[PDB]
RNA sequence: AUGGUUUGGCACCUCGAUGUCGGCUCGUCGCAUCCUGGGGCUGGAGCAGGUCCCAAGGGUUGGGCUGUUCGCCCAUUAAAGCGGCACGCGAGCUGGGUUUAGAACGUCGUGAGACAGUUCGGUCUCUAUCCGCCGCGCGCGUCAGAAGCUUGAGGAAACCUGUCCCUAGUACGAGAGGACCGGGACGGACGAACCUCUGGUAUACCAGUUGUCCCACCAGGGGCACGGCUGGAUAGCCACGUUCGGACAGGAUAACCGCUGAAAGCAUCUAAGCGGGAAACCUCUUCCAAGACCAGGCUUCUCACCCUCUAGGAGGGAUAAGGCCCCCCGCAGACCACGGGAUUGAUAGACCAGACCUGGAAGCCUAGUAAUAGGUGCAGGGAACUGGCACUAACCGGCCGAAAACUUAC
């Protein structure tokens, strides 16, 4: 019953799509660039996912120009307008640890089919 | 359950391991034993969770019951008395009873006995 | 999080490969550079054909980090190397030419023009 | 480390003092009729025939 | 003046304020109090208000507890603490039996909280004090984690008082300055307070306004 | 003229033992002040310095070389202070140097050998009696016995600082350059609390897997091999994480700037007085604190019953309010103490549900020659967290624990 759940509710954001670690996502992150607003897509793995309800967080893996980037946001969080779920990945593992070692035809995962 | 705060009982955790499983069998085998009161304070919760898992008593249960006691004769009576015994109680199988302290070490005392009044 | 004695990967293309932090620059016996961050390093290894030369002490900032940095919405960035880009008094890079994604803490501390030349900014 | 000095007897006394044992607390209890004493932590176990009487 | 409220410590969770940043908020149930004494300096030689806070069945109260709060003109609570005013002026707003809940605050108002620090039992004094360790290698035997010299040799001949080491730790009062109140809700009599306040879930804290920032 | 911080001189101190340098760990004090604070004169235009006063609150970096101190150098910094204390600190640590026994080089000696010359190697013992100090209890006292909440004499802690932005590119200045005073934001180092986030841990969690033995065999599991090894991993504890702090204001002052003016018909910041004036001092912020023996205050509860000696006091017993032990426990804890509960009960365990961790159980069916895959099925398993639930255990119970009066005044 989570005492501090009727606090926490309030703030809890709906319309979170339904997604697992090893989906490929793409997040529309919201960024400030000298007082003006704009959507910046980050597209790639979802490699982690620490329940917590409104403490919830979710770490998105991609490969930019040769370089791995690691991204970790709230999952209610409301610098983040939509989450758009490409395609279901078929893992055996909670959390994906492992693909920080792997590159390029090594890091591919399978598709749930 | 709740692992034990401070230090194992046997002297090291797989000793432990062992212990609480054969004082489980001992207990369900007999009835009721005697021991230090440590030791029946730490076998209530284990023999209490046996004894669910032999209230629902399925293959996969019994299964489970078998991966700790490792004595099929104690499973069997478990799974054919035990269980059915308790059926319609929910939970407080045992009951420790603290009893005179022992003559070598001092040692505290107690016993543990399922309870049997319905 | 860089420390004295790290070493960094050049995300330019002054022919540095590689650069030895000595100094963290930002007051005294201060302990760690993360993004954003100017340091002072030696290189190490160098191109065979460029403009610097390996034992030259320069001015770097730092672009990229392993440790995982928090942001003020509660989100988290991390890069697989740690990198860096030399400078100028100036704030402006060496180079013509900055490889790899940034961070975007690079804005906040008025690196405008390494900002602007990055391939991608996160 | 050594002692230093042999301790005087009223310093020796007044620490050796302190070496005692407590006198544990006895309630009565009636079993086979006969009221006697017993623990109040082995109760429950005297009534329940547990505990030897002599 | 300088406000005041008994409650207790719930646990700590996330919010966003409006510019999308991220608070760490501890959630206090600043609950019902009532007022059970007023110290006025014509009596008490200071100028203070007695609170009461919590729920307690009447039978666990002893007879002196529950004749000061028959007295008073309230049914008895678990806590009771005092707030020290300044002067009969502040304590001219409070009357016995008078009830105070959470508005008593206002959203982003500065704070004092007050609780009892959570036990550390007996500690070392690189826990307890922060002390360097020596060396883990190099020929260093038995004193990885010993605090070393303790004095002088000759003219100090002794070990001066307030040397810090090794003893209990923990479990004493403590006052975090300067909180920000986040939120003030009404419906619960919970207030949200940025950042950590002291003590474990479920322990007694005092909420205050803040002596500097107020 | 000071000092015993340098080498000295004396040999009063110890040869029935006073560890010899640096380093580490931990200090404490002085001010002859390195930074920050306040001033004065400038051969001070402003900036910036010179230089001199007052000021000890806090601060005063990390590395290369050397056994080093010292020193030189490299990057910084507001700054990289000088000294006392057995040149502080080996029953706290080291053993690199010096200072045994082995061996070698140069030199000296016929030789055994030697060298405030070099070189390589070379046992650092101890269960804390007393004082001291850091914590924690027991006893008695505080003029009856108790219980809540407190005042505080008196102490302890903390005290650092930078960059940038507005005022302002003005004052000054040939221009360049460059402000005073005052508000704001963001930092570094340090400290405290805390666990929402990030990260670490994880010896009764979940999964995979190697070798071997066992469960009669298959299937499914278990014991051992560092928890066998790996992949994760809630609670608790933590920092690398989060939040907060150093204040503002007042008082008396230092150097100094002054006002009103005598002795000394003027003058003189002075002998009478009155003001300003600093991170130093007193308050102010946080914490401890009535064993504060002047042992405090405000309240509330009990506020009574016998027996003995010779009734002078005493002794004994039984009680009240209340407390302790036993009992169930705790995120409280070495023990003790502290805190909560004790059937008029959710204190712990179990059980039921949720949260969370793992990641798709068994059995059966289907596909495949098989390895194996898919369905049943966000499955199964499970600790700490939350809520229900007296099912189990908190019990037909013991021990403590309340008043001489007198004097004077009203």
């Amino acid at each position: 019953m989570n005492t501090l759940d009727f606090v926490d509710q309030a703030s809890l954001r709906d319309d979170i799509p339904t997604f697992s670690p090893g989906d490929t996502v793409n997040v529309h992150v919201k960024v400030i660039e000298g007082s003006k607003e704009r959507i910046q897509v980050f597209k790639g793995v979802v490699i982690r996912r620490q329940g917590g309800g409104i403490s919830e967080t979710f770490t998105v893996r991609k490969e930019s120009y040769g370089v791995g980037v690691e991204r970790t946001f709230p999952v209610h969080s409301p610098n983040i307008d939509h989450i758009d779920v490409l395609t279901r990945g078929d893992v055996r593992r909670a959390k994906l640890y492992y693909l920080r070692e792997l590159r390029g035809k090594k890091a591919k995962i399978k598709e749930k089919r | 359950p709740k692992p034990t705060k401070g230090p194992r009982l046997g002297g090291s955790s797989s000793h432990q391991s062992a212990l609480l499983a054969n004082l489980a069998t001992s207990l369900f085998e007999h009835g009721r034993i005697k021991t230090t009161e440590p030791k029946a304070r730490a076998l209530r919760p284990y023999a209490e969770k046996l004894i669910t898992h032999a209230k629902k008593g399925a293959l996969h249960n019994r299964r489970e019951v078998m991966k700790k006691i490792r004595d099929k004769d104690v499973v069997h009576t478990l799974f054919a008395e035990i269980g059915p015994f308790y059926a319609d109680r929910n939970g407080g199988y045992t009951r420790i009873i603290k009893v005179e302290n022992r003559k070598g070490d001092n040692a505290p005392m107690a016993v543990i006995e399922l309870v049997r009044e319905k | 999080m860089i420390q004295q004695e790290s070493r960094l990967k050049v995300a330019d293309n002054t022919g540095a490969k590689e650069i030895l932090c000595i100094r963290v620059l930002g007051g005294s016996s201060r302990r760690y550079a993360g993004i954003g961050d100017v340091i002072v390093a030696t290189v190490k290894d160098a191109i065979p054909g460029g403009n610097v030369k390996r034992g030259d002490v320069v001015k770097a900032v730092v672009v990229r980090t392993v440790k995982e940095r928090r942001r003020a919405d509660g989100s988290y960035i991390k890069f697989d190397e740690n990198a860096a880009v030399i400078i100028k008094n100036d704030n402006d890079p060496r180079g013509t030419r900055i490889f790899g994604p940034v961070g975007r803490e690079l804005r906040e501390k008025k690196f405008m023009k390494i900002v602007s030349l990055a391939p991608e900014v996160l | 480390a050594v002692p230093k000095r042999r301790m005087s007897r009223a310093n020796t006394r007044s620490r050796r003092a302190q070496w005692k044992a407590e006198a544990p607390g006895l309630v009565t209890v009636s079993v086979a009729g006969q009221q006697r004493k017993v623990p109040r932590r082995l109760l429950k176990a005297a009534r329940l025939g547990l505990v030897d009487l002599d | 003046a300088r406000k005041g409220i008994l409650g207790t410590k719930l646990g700590m969770t996330q919010v966003f304020d409006e510019n999308n940043k991220v608070v760490p908020v501890t959630v206090v149930k600043a609950g019902p109090n009532v007022v059970t004494r007023i110290r006025t300096t014509e009596r008490d030689g200071y100028s203070a208000v007695q609170l009461a806070y919590g729920e307690i069945s009447p039978r666990k109260v002893i007879k002196p507890v529950a004749g000061q709060f028959a007295a008073a003109g309230v049914n008895p609570r678990r806590h009771v603490a005092e707030l020290r005013l300044d002067d009969e002026a502040a304590v001219a707003e409070y009357e016995v039996g008078q009830e105070l809940t959470a508005e008593i605050f206002s959203d982003g108002a500065y704070v004092d909280v007050t609780g009892t620090s959570k036990g550390k039992g007996f500690a070392g004094t690189m826990k307890r004090h922060g002390f360097r360790g020596q060396g883990a290698a190099h020929g260093a035997q038995a004193v990885h984690r010993r605090p070393g010299s303790i004095g002088g040799c000759a003219t100090p001949g002794r070990v001066f008082k307030g040397t810090r080491m090794s003893g209990r730790m923990g479990n004493d009062r403590v006052t975090t300055q300067n909180l920000k109140v986040h939120k003030v809700d009404a419906e619960n009599g919970v207030l949200l307070i940025k950042g950590a306040i002291p003590g474990r879930n479920g322990g007694l804290v005092v909420v205050r306004s803040a002596i500097k920032r107020g």
